[PDB]
Formats: structure tokens, C-alpha cells, sequence
């Protein structure tokens, strides 16, 4: 290397350790509300008293911020600077700071949060010392001028490099910069490391989470052509979707649902991956408000695919999980909706899974098959398995009404597959 | 002749003791 | 864009004998005008480096 770059690297090693007093009046004078002439003349104790003055109201809003009064907002936690500590102590400092950041990420519209984190900016240089968590916890607030102030103060990491033109700017950072920020690959590995961190800690609130799905979804919007870049984009999004569905949270569930919907509708995965998606979706479909979304997810999911075995029957674990988390009459209500969304490739696949494992509710299938105008090969492919359940399952009046409906609608289709399999008069010899 | 904790509690503020404060710094990981 | 949609809206108001008197076509216009505005502020004339 050069000497000058090898020495400007030591600026990055000691960007916060103020040695000359002008370095102090640079390093203390930037904070989240106060102008740098009044921010220059602030004693540490005076800022900590305002810190507790916002922190007590925050802890009274929810008690989880009370523990940072024990450690971070302690009255003993003023004089200690970071650079005086060992890195093993600095790691625990960063742990406290990070867990505080995703916590306060919800409460950030409050001026209590702005007055609380400004001291942490000023006591622990978290605009510089830990700026990846500062930005990742507070990324969704890109319209708010509190964040826009925060942009003029953060030493920008290479991972957040779209905003290199937006630090110390007037107008707020635009919506397209969020996509171009997220359109990088390793940025998405940071956003997994944020959201997965929020999942185990269960600090996942709705507005930021809607911003997550709107950014990830717009990423696959931007990668509609770059199918090889999309094929390295499946590992980052489907991991976030899977680890999202392990949440108790229902907004996180519909978030992972939107991820799977827009991902399958933008890029056709293999069928077995969609079966994995169905297992992870249905295996945590518990609360009510996610069911209406999650049904439409599989409605999209089975429509996103095409191949050999396009509408084949589901596995018995998958089908019994589906018929545990939904009833029959759930889908019997849903297909009679006036929205009536096109789950055409799902029904003709799921009725076969009824027709092999269960076989007990084919009056239900009659109700099902009168509801939806299906596809041409689909009805034929249902009728072949119903020929199979004519032959091997003992013939019953439910199947008689089934095939009488199938003579009422597309008798000749039945005649063609019967000329393919079996005979015509032998099907009259069925019942 | 030991100290109590309440004389230690004013010693902890008076002597500049951070070891208990570093304990609470190092205490918690994913507390919810 | 407004002066465009104003011509679509005013003539919906000044030249319709049957009329809901309810502001829909103007709101149908204003939704698209706001959408052009929201697409317009989405663009930035700066350089956005990767």
C-alpha cells in the first residue's frame, strides 16, 4: 500500500478517540438534535440527565427499556469511554447497544426515542462505533427528518453506500434509493442478520416489517431479467421467509407470505421447494388473521409452477397438515367468494390427495368441482384417478353422482379417457 | 470485619467501581 | 398534470347532465396525479453509487 492510505486507515481505527481538543470539538459536537455550536458546549452529565428524562418515559411505555437504566443509562455509566475498554468488553457494549437499537426501532416516532438515543450517540459514538446496527434498526424511517439528521452524523459504512450523496442533504432520501440499497446482495445478508436477530429477540413491529417486504419485493421486481442474479437471490429471501415463519407473530407470517408470493410469481421454483414452502407456511398457520393471506399464498404458489407433475397429488403429511389447518368447508367457503381468485392449479391437485388417502368426502369433491371452471387437462386428470377409485375403491353413490355430473359436463371428455383407460360399457358396468 | 452491601453500594459509586457495571454490561443476551 | 386532469374534471362537472355530484372522477384523476407525483419524487437527479 501507500503510506498515506496506510495512515488514513489509522484514522478509521481512531475516528472516535479524540486526542487534540479540536478532535473533541469535532467528536462531541455532532448529535441528533442540538446544533453544533450548542452541541459543542454540553457536559456529559447534562446530556445524561436528559437521557434519563426521556428514558423514564420510555421505560414507562414498555418495561423492556428499564434494563438499560441498570447498565447503559446508569449514573455510573457516564465516564466510561469505549476505547478505554477491552474488545471483549466492547463486544458486550455492542450487544447492549444493538439490542437497544432494534428495541427502540419501534418507538422512534417519539421524541423520547430521539432524546434517548442522542446520548448514546454522544456517549458511545454509535453513529461511528456501531453504525451498521444504527442504520439497520432505523432504516425504514427514511422519510422522517430525524433519520435525515442521523444521516448527516453517521460515518457511512461501505454496505450503506447509496446514501453517500444524502448525508448533509436537504430533501429526504427517495424510495428508489431504498431499492438500490437493497438491490445489492451482501446488503441483503445484512438485512437477514438484522431480521433474524429481531426474530429470536421477538422485537418485530409492523411498519418496519412492511418496509422489509416492500424492499425485498422490489428487489425481485428489479431482478426480473437477471435470472442468474435471481438464482443467488433465492438463498437470501427464502431463508428470511423460513425464519420469519418460525415467529409466533402474525404480521411476520403475512410478511413471509408476501415474500413467497412475489418470489414464486417472479421466478418459478421447483415443485418440491413449493412443497417446502407449504410445509413451513401451514406448519405455523395458527392465528386467524394470517389464514386469509396464507390461503391466497398457496393459491398463487400452485399457479406459479408448470412441469411434469404440475397438478399432482400432495404428500400425505402435507395433505393432512393442510386439512388440519384448514377444513374442507374452509375452501368450500373460499371458492364461493365473489373475489374468487384463481387457485385453478391447486384444487385439481388437492382433490387427488383427498382421493388417495382420505376418500371419505367426495360429496365434498362434487361441491368442489361444481364451484370452479377448471382447466381442460385438469378435469381429465381428475377423472382418471376417479376411474382408478372406481376400479379399486368399492363403488359408491358419491362417485355415481360424481360421474353423473361428469356426464352432465364433458361426457365426451369422459368418453375419450375411457377409450384411453378401460371401456365405455364397462363404466356402465361400474354402477 | 466485612463491608456490608449498602456500604459497598456507596463505595461502588464513590470508588468509581465499574466492575459491577461491567457485569450488567456483560449480563444480557436476547432477554425476551 | 393537474391542468390536464382539470380539463378532464371540469368538463366532467360542467358538461354532465346526469351526475353523482360526488367527486369520483376528480378523485380518480387525483389518485393518478398523486401517483405521477409519487413516481416523480421517486426519481432522483443525483448519483446513487453502489
Amino acid at each position: 500500500s501507500s503510506l498515506s492510505d496506510q495512515l488514513a486507515q489509522v484514522a478509521s481505527n481512531n475516528a472516535t478517540v479524540a486526542l487534540d481538543r479540536k478532535r473533541r470539538q469535532k467528536l462531541h459536537s455532532a448529535s441528533l438534535i442540538y446544533n453544533s455550536k450548542t452541541a459543542a458546549t454540553q457536559d456529559y452529565d447534562f446530556i445524561f440527565e436528559n437521557a434519563s428524562k426521556a428514558l423514564e418515559e420510555l421505560s414507562q411505555i414498555e418495561p423492556k427499556f428499564a434494563i438499560f437504566s441498570r447498565t447503559l443509562f446508569s449514573e455510573s455509566s457516564i465516564s466510561l469511554d469505549r476505547n478505554v475498554q477491552t474488545k471483549e468488553e466492547i463486544k458486550d457494549l455492542d450487544n447492549a447497544i444493538n439490542a437497544y437499537l432494534l428495541l427502540a426501532s419501534s418507538k422512534w416516532y417519539l421524541a423520547p426515542t430521539l432524546h434517548a438515543t442522542e446520548w448514546l450517540v454522544r456517549r458511545f459514538q454509535i453513529h461511528v462505533k456501531n453504525t451498521e446496527m444504527l442504520l439497520l434498526s432505523t432504516l425504514n424511517y427514511y422519510q422522517t427528518p430525524v433519520f435525515k439528521r442521523i444521516l448527516s452524523i453517521i460515518k457511512l459504512p461501505p454496505l450503506f453506500n447509496c446514501l453517500s450523496n444524502f448525508v448533509r442533504s436537504e430533501k429526504p432520501p427517495t424510495a428508489l434509493t431504498m431499492i438500490k440499497l437493497f438491490n445489492d446482495m451482501d446488503f441483503l445478508k445484512l438485512y437477514t442478520s438484522y431480521l433474524d436477530q429481531c426474530i429470536k429477540h421477538n422485537a418485530t413491529y409492523t411498519n418496519q416489517l412492511l418496509f422489509t417486504t416492500c424492499c425485498f419485493i422490489n428487489v425481485v421486481a428489479f431482478n426480473s431479467n437477471n435470472d442468474e442474479k435471481l438464482n443467488q437471490l433465492v438463498p437470501i429471501l427464502l431463508e428470511i421467509s423460513a425464519k420469519l415463519l418460525a415467529s409466533k407473530s402474525k404480521d411476520c407470517q403475512i410478511a413471509a407470505h408476501t415474500i413467497l408470493v412475489v418470489f414464486a410469481t417472479a421466478l418459478p421454483l421447483k415443485k418440491t421447494i413449493i412443497l417446502a414452502a407449504m410445509e413451513t407456511i401451514l406448519s405455523n398457520l395458527d392465528a386467524k388473521e394470517a389464514k386469509h393471506s396464507a390461503l391466497l399464498t398457496i393459491c398463487k404458489l400452485f399457479q406459479t409452477l408448470k412441469g411434469q407433475g404440475n397438478v399432482d397429488q400432495l404428500p400425505s403429511k402435507i395433505f393432512k397438515l393442510f386439512d388440519s389447518k384448514f377444513d374442507t368447508v374452509s375452501i368450500l367457503t373460499f371458492l364461493d367468494k365473489e373475489d374468487k381468485p384463481v387457485c385453478d392449479k391447486f384444487i385439481t391437485s388437492y382433490t387427488r390427495s383427498i382421493a388417495r388417502y382420505d376418500r371419505s368426502k367426495l360429496n365434498i369433491i362434487l361441491s368442489l368441482l361444481k364451484k370452479i371452471r377448471l382447466e381442460r387437462y385438469e378435469v381429465r386428470l381428475i377423472i382418471t384417478d376417479l376411474i382408478y377409485l372406481s376400479e379399486i375403491l368399492e363403488d359408491k353413490s358419491q362417485l355415481v353422482e360424481l360421474f353423473e355430473y361428469f356426464i352432465s359436463i364433458n361426457e365426451d371428455l369422459v368418453l375419450k379417457c375411457l377409450k384411453s383407460l378401460g371401456l365405455t360399457g364397462e363404466l356402465f358396468e361400474i354402477r | 470485619p466485612p463491608p456490608d452491601e449498602e456500604e459497598q453500594l456507596l463505595a461502588k459509586f464513590v470508588f468509581g467501581d465499574t466492575t459491577d457495571l461491567q457485569e450488567n454490561l456483560a449480563k444480557f443476551n436476547a432477554d425476551f | 398534470v393537474l391542468a390536464a386532469k382539470a380539463a378532464v374534471s371540469l368538463r366532467y362537472d360542467a358538461l354532465a347532465e346526469d351526475r353523482d355530484d360526488s367527486g369520483d372522477i376528480g378523485l380518480e384523476s387525483r389518485a393518478k396525479v398523486e401517483n405521477r407525483l409519487s413516481q416523480l419524487e421517486g426519481r432522483d437527479l443525483r448519483t446513487t453509487p453502489k
